[PDB]
């Protein structure tokens, strides 16, 4: 019907644009630092605007800069791309829009900017509708009681530090300890669990990144995710906003939500891949607008940044939608210095801790965690019922055992029960252990947790636990997958040992230890 | 289905390099078009509403 | 008034005012924006001619240098009376709750205001009766004095101050306040409505009797700084009016480090540690409003976390420089579900004094203290070896010990939903006979686990000796 | 007078139409000072500034406009 | 093949560029001086590929 | 393009220019000498009214306050091409070397380029070989992967450094591009020199087969930072070309401690410990440029020094971020006379995993980390007991261990001057097998002092034959 494309056109062009001589606002540079401009008094600047620089001889592209120091004759703009091409004099024109990013279901599956410019080269996005960055926190009334588990797939982390929709669940750690690994079995273990993730990736190389959304394409979890990405490389001005534009995408499916497998998901999982290097970021801008500097060279209001940035993670009640927000900050300590100023403040705005140390690391065993200072003070709300009523003997047990660790090279020379207790905190220390990219399901984990709080691998041998735990999962996937089926449907019943289950996995490890031999 | 996308994005960059093309000459042409149009009445245009 | 925004750099910005009518320091300029919705600040400083350095106290972000700014004259004004009870407000004193605005009607106070001169002051030191036996017999608390609540996260705290409001509400007439400094929007703001308005020692729910104001995590350094100071003005009306007020603040150290990065900010040498120079004197405007004065008192039990675990560092020490009590909540008295899960040997109290609480109270207070020191010691003779190696009248401290350690544990009136057991309200005379009765005497023919949750020990007594 | 101003064109203004511009330019001052530039890459276009506000109705500006399709 | 079949895209939808060269030609200022050499002399000259 | 000198302070001077044809941030501002020499500025700061304030490069004593400056309007520009092949050069890229100056025709580009961008970065991780065997089956090389050694005051970095350059020229042709930063004048210069030209294969030394280009200390803060960006800008034009090159980056702690003090000067506000504020970025442009394109691929080694055993330093913390491989040398071992004095512990790397260096390979170098694993944890059982009261079954891992640990050591081609016998070249795949076999048994009977230097297991057992 080319008539209604004549109709729609010859109508905008003749009576629809103003075409008036109007004067809009410009300035120019008068001192270029490290990546900063002033763009000498630009006047009708909000606080936080995007200024153009247009293009001039020598440069047919167009960079944009923050204007974050508004002072009187000089407007500090930090600048986003690279500053070797802005010279002293150039007119810079002001944009009277605030930072926005494109969000939807269309920015799914793809690596952007934090300005959401595609890094993938796989197309532009497509998307009708763009979220402001840098929103106000969603409010007092506007939230629930976080009740639905987030099930991470990694069996220490979901059976002792639950992780709850709208929860905001630290990652602290040191050097090289799973962080990103306990991020990404994360975002791998949310499949078919109704879970948009969202990647930042501050401050990384961008052959980490890339090797991490490799690692996702390879898993197929690229169907559910977004991976932003703001690398070393980039000025401070990106790192600087690519949480914020991580979290505005992840706003964007809280409020809305997006069609994902053929059902509409109002639940996200952000992972800030480094708030620590996202602090660093932000003090160098800072630094470099001359701000004055706090404990430690962090500007005052490094606090207030971070907090902006996680408490825009919630778990809205019903009125409001009902969607959720889980934030998952991961931060770099240095020599295990959990007292640095960012730690204390993330530890302080977060809602819960998964301390990952190095000791634990090197100790041969895969997931790092410390259950002794890591905790989730969300509770049990966040846990299913069945992992909820089995979990407790764990982490009775496991108490139990960093109560006497220190008899692990004494284990037999003592009594009888604190042999036995010595030798089960042994056995569960060895079950936690898990490799990478290999997420149970909370059905698995929930059996294989009843398995061992009841003595059932007593007769295992210690060094064969993840091996017993490996093949004994086989055997439930191919041997018995009515006994996963059934503790799956039930999983969220008050009493969730019920007869009918009970007796069925009794039946499968009977069967399974009658068969193998260990 | 890797090398599907391959095809289409491949597709897409070359959709983009044709209209990278077409813009150069049609900027090219325009200043020709222009140069014998002749640009009198510019100055018009700059005073609609200042 | 009718000022011109000049500077933004970040929460801190600078408007210039005409030589005459400068705001003074403290003056809460407003400026318009969006629709009504306006970024009330609070001036600082005053520079050059006329201009003058404010606080953000909101988000700063869709300013731009040469707005208006209007400036109120005075500092930031919350609402106070009755109309604040039973809602939540910001530092700003917006309700931020569902119901609407307080209205033009209800009394507004300055922010700032003055403690009380030296002559109101109460020349001697008043016990106040909070109900609860470990605290009222081992860290008593005092009329017009502040106390900490050093206990684990999740071992009680809430279900302690939703007590200690209950009692203010019931047995004095009393009211209470709830200064969430820097508290999180969901642990804070949700966390604490649902168990405030589920929670109903009486008729009335423990949130209809208390005015909630929250410093969000959120908002700037400025609305952290001075929601304490807000909480303080909205809790001096009931003061003034006479009554006994209890004004709780969360991690009072979040007040600290607000001040700190505002000082930061506002670009101040930095002392010590980085905390503000003025440490001193802002714990000082702040916490010492809270006195009983001769019409009424407001006491205090103010939540601190400690940097590190440095009981020197300048926080904590600032803080203890103004605390009269110390309650140390532990979760090992939590697996073993004793309601209030205090530490009696590690809380304390200035007001534990023969002097002030009687002979009676302080030689029964440090009996109990000695018994329970005397079984931490034997901690390792009874784990290492036995019971069979204690010899005679040590036997006899541990057994006593474990019918002291359950008997401090109280039925609450909060409780009754988690528990079932109805509540109890033990003075604090009664603990004393009690306690002494139960160490001079009666309770060891009686077995152990049967002074669990009882009042009085003619409570427990009469209950479990049937 | 008081205010600056910069005025560029794709070709080399003639004379009359320079005076008729100048003189145009009378909202703010009349013959305020005007650096008439030519920069011949701008195509039938008229670039005016005055003071801290620029105006740019000249061809390059909808050519960009409609190149924004990429 | 796809770049084989993308230059024959290219070399096969030449005329068809250049149409919409001419319209966006024709549109490129909004008008065109009968005196002129034209918009579709101008766009041949400027063909290039 | 002609400026003033204005001010100079120390090696930081403030040169203007007319206002029309200011200098970029990173042009070069050449300032010319009466001699016929040149001092080689470069901008960092636009400033004023056509003013900027640019680093030495240079003496600057020789230099008054009025001097011309021509602006080059590229940034500093370094040969490059097979014109500068086995020749030496400064942050200028000029060579400074005996031989005559490069000539005007060979291509020269600007050192400040952007990365690869994120499309072109390449996943598979293919492992390079190097035949350091301790290096290749414990922390292995990745192509376009930088690896660093870390540990310092005598443990063999640079020997390590130099003997990977040797091994490499005998692999393939492994042009080497070694960034001198801040070396030493005698480690860098007559002993890289000396010992590459010594070095020979195919009666081309491998001197002439590599670029250096020496910053120095003695040379101002400026040309030891930007050295490094002087080698990548030698190395990405071979990466251009498609060669896979390999560039060595010597003590990046001297990297950073330059950038640190360029910041300092230049009046930048400090951070962290006086540490300059863009700590990150400079390392990101630095080591972003070193990657693996499609085409061709930056593989790279960066030594480091951590001042005595502080990883927490500013300059090991930031580059730690940046590494697919780290490789910890510790003196204990340099003490028992080891070339590659490498810890088998604590040197990791991200490709060993069962899928990228072979199935097998993942599983030995695991075993021979549980083989040292279980010594370090009865060292003082073997101390004081002399290995008694072990399990036998333990004696055999402890003297496995042993022999591992000795076989670890490597005659470099490049240590023969110290004491060495001339150097093997242990190529991966030819001894995992060794080691393998050494695991299964088959060394069980030869002495331990015989695994001593030979390389593969072949070679010590020619040797236990005599
Ligand atoms: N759960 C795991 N199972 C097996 N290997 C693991 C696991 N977690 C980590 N690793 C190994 O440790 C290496 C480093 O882990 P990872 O990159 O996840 O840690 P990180 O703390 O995020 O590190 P970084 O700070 O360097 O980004 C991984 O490449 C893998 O080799
Ligand atoms: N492979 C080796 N063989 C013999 N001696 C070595 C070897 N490597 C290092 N050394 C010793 O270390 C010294 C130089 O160490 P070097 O490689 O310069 O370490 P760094 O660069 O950290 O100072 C030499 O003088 C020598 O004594
Ligand atoms: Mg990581
Ligand atoms: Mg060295």
């Amino acid at each position: 019907i080319t008539e209604e494309l004549i109709a729609r056109l010859k109508q905008g062009i003749t009576s629809g644009v103003d075409l008036q001589p109007r004067q809009v606002n410009v300035g120019t540079v008068i001192a270029v630092g490290d990546g900063v401009a002033r763009l000498s008094g630009l006047d009708q600047v909000v606080a936080s605007e995007i200024v153009e620089f247009p293009p001039k001889a020598g440069r047919n592209e167009s960079i944009y800069g923050i204007a974050l120091n508004l002072e009187q004759d000089s407007v500090a703009a930090i600048i986003l791309g690279d500053d070797e091409t802005i010279e002293e004099g150039d007119m810079v024109t002001s944009t009277g829009r605030v930072i926005s990013v494109p969000v939807g279901q269309g920015l799914l599956g793809r690596v952007v900017n934090p300005l959401g410019q595609p890094i993938d080269g796989k197309g532009p996005i497509v998307y009708e509708k763009t979220r402001p960055i840098e929103r106000i926190a969603p409010g007092v009334i506007t939230r629930k009681s976080v009740d639905t588990p987030v099930q991470t797939g990694i069996i220490a982390i979901d059976a002792l530090i639950p992780i709850g929709r709208g929860q905001r669940e630290l990652i602290i750690g040191d050097r090289q300890t799973g962080k990103t690994a306990v991020a990404i079995d994360t975002i791998l273990n949310q499949k078919g669990q109704g879970m948009v993730c969202i990647y930042v990736a501050i401050g990384q190389r961008r052959a980490q990144v890339a090797q991490v959304v490799g690692t996702l394409e390879r898993f197929g979890a690229m169907e559910y995710t977004i991976v932003v990405s703001a690398t070393a490389s980039e000025s401070a001005a990106l790192q600087y906003i690519a949480p914020y534009a991580g979290c505005a995408m992840g706003e964007e499916i809280m409020e809305n939500g997006v069609m994902l497998n053929g059902q509409l998901v109002k639940d996200a999982l952000i992972v800030y891949d480094d708030l620590s290097k996202h602090a660093v970021a932000y003090r160098q801008v800072s630094l470099l607008l001359r701000r004055p500097p706090g404990r430690e060279a962090y500007p005052g209001d490094v606090f207030y940044l971070h907090s902006r940035l996680l408490e825009r993670a919630a778990r809205l009640n019903e009125e409001y939608g009902g969607g959720s927000l889980t934030a998952l900050p991961v931060i770099e300590t240095q020599a295990n210095d959990v007292s640095a100023y960012i730690p204390t403040n993330v530890i302080s705005i977060t809602d819960g801790q998964i301390y990952l140390e190095s000791d634990l690391f090197n100790a041969g065993q895969r997931p790092a965690l410390n259950v002794g200072i890591s905790v989730s003070r969300v509770g049990g709300a966040a846990q299913t019922r069945a992992m909820r009523a089995v979990a407790g003997k764990l982490k009775g047990e496991l108490a139990q055992f960093r109560d006497l660790a220190a008899f692990a090279q004494f284990a037999s020379d003592l009594d009888a029960t604190t042999k036995a207790q010595i030798e089960r905190g042994q056995r569960l220390q060895e079950l936690l252990k898990q490799p990478q990219y290999q997420p149970l399901p909370v059905e698995d984990q929930v059996a294989v947790l009843y398995a061992a709080t009841n003595n059932y691998l007593d007769d295992v041998p210690v060094p064969l636990i993840t091996k017993w735990r490996d093949d004994f999962l086989a055997f439930l996937r191919t041997a018995h997958p009515e006994v996963r089926k059934l503790i799956y449907d039930n999983r969220l019943d008050r009493k969730f040992p019920t007869p009918e289950v009970k007796e069925a996995l009794e039946a499968a490890i009977k069967e399974f230890k009658a068969t193998s031999n260990y | 289905a890797q090398a599907e996308q391959e095809r289409i994005r491949m597709l897409s960059e070359a959709k983009s390099q044709i209209a990278d093309l077409v813009t150069l000459t049609a900027s090219r042409v325009l200043g020709a078009e222009l140069q014998a149009r002749g640009h009198d009445a510019l100055i018009a245009e700059s005073l609609a509403a200042l | 008034a009718k000022g011109v925004i000049q500077e933004i750099i970040g929460v801190v910005i600078r408007a210039k005012f005409p030589e005459d009518e400068v705001p003074e320091i403290y003056n809460a300029i407003e400026i318009p924006l969006g629709n009504g919705d306006r970024l009330v600040c609070e001036v600082q400083q005053q520079l050059g001619n006329g201009v003058v350095k404010a606080v953000a106290m909101g988000s700063t972000d869709g300013l731009r240098r040469g707005l208006e700014v209007i400036d109120t004259g005075r500092p930031i004004a919350v609402p106070v009376g009755p109309a604040t009870l039973g809602r939540v407000f910001n530092v700003l004193g917006d309700p931020i709750d569902g119901m609407g605005p307080i209205g033009p009607e209800v009394e507004r106070r300055p922010i700032h205001r003055d403690p009380p001169s030296f002559e109101e002051q109460n020349t001697q030191a008043q016990i106040f009766e909070t109900g609860i036996k470990v605290i009222d017999l081992i860290a008593p608390f005092t009329r017009g004095g502040k106390t900490a609540i050093f206990g684990g996260a999740g071992v009680g705290k809430t279900v302690v101050i939703q007590e200690l409001i209950a009692n203010i509400a019931k047995e004095q007439s009393g009211f209470s306040v709830f200064a969430g400094v820097g508290e999180r929007s969901r642990e804070g703001n949700d966390l604490i409505h649902e168990m405030k308005e589920a929670r109903i020692d009486e008729n009335t729910t423990v949130f209809d009797k208390t005015v909630m104001v929250f410093g969000q995590m959120n908002e700037p350094p400025g609305a952290r700084l001075r929601v304490g100071l807000t909480a303080l003005t909205m809790a001096e009306y009931f003061r003034d009016e006479g009554r006994d007020i209890l004004l709780f603040i969360d991690n009072i150290f979040r007040f600290v480090q607000a001040g700190s990065e505002v000082s930061s900010l506002l670009g101040r040498m930095p002392s010590q540690v980085g905390y503000q120079p003025t440490l001193g004197t802002e714990m000082g405007e702040l916490q010492e409003r809270i006195t009983s004065t001769k019409r009424g008192s407001i006491t205090s039990m103010q939540a601190v976390y400690v940097p590190a675990d440095d009981y020197t560092d300048p926080a904590p020490a600032t803080v203890f420089s103004h605390l009269d009590a110390t309650i140390s909540l532990e979760r090992s008295i939590a697996e073993r579900a004793i309601f209030p899960a205090v530490d009696p040997l590690a809380s304390t109290s200035r007001i534990l004094d023969p002097n002030i609480v009687g002979e009676e109270h302080y030689r029964v207070a440090q009996e109990v203290k000695r018994v329970l020191q005397r079984y931490k010691d034997l901690k390792d003779i009874i784990a290492i070896l036995g019971m069979e190696e204690l010899s005679d009248e040590d036997k006899l401290t541990v057994q006593r010990a474990r019918k002291i350690e359950l008997f401090f544990s109280q039925p609450f009136t909060v409780a009754q939903q988690f528990t079932g057991r109805p509540g109890k309200y033990v003075p604090v005379k009664k603990t004393v006979e009690s306690f002494a009765r139960l160490l001079n005497g009666e309770g060891d023919h009686i077995p152990e686990s049967f002074f669990y949750m009882q009042g009085d020990f003619d409570d427990v007594l009469a209950a479990y000796e049937a | 007078r008081a205010v600056d101003a910069s005025v560029t064109s794709a070709i080399e203004l003639s004379a009359e139409q320079k005076e008729r511009i100048t003189r145009e330019l009378q909202q703010r001052y009349g013959d305020v000072h005007v650096t008439y530039h030519v920069d011949p890459t701008l195509i039938g276009g008229l670039i005016i500034r005055v003071g801290d506000q620029v105006l740019d109705n000249s061809l390059r500006a909808r050519l960009s406009a409609i190149q924004r399709v990429l």
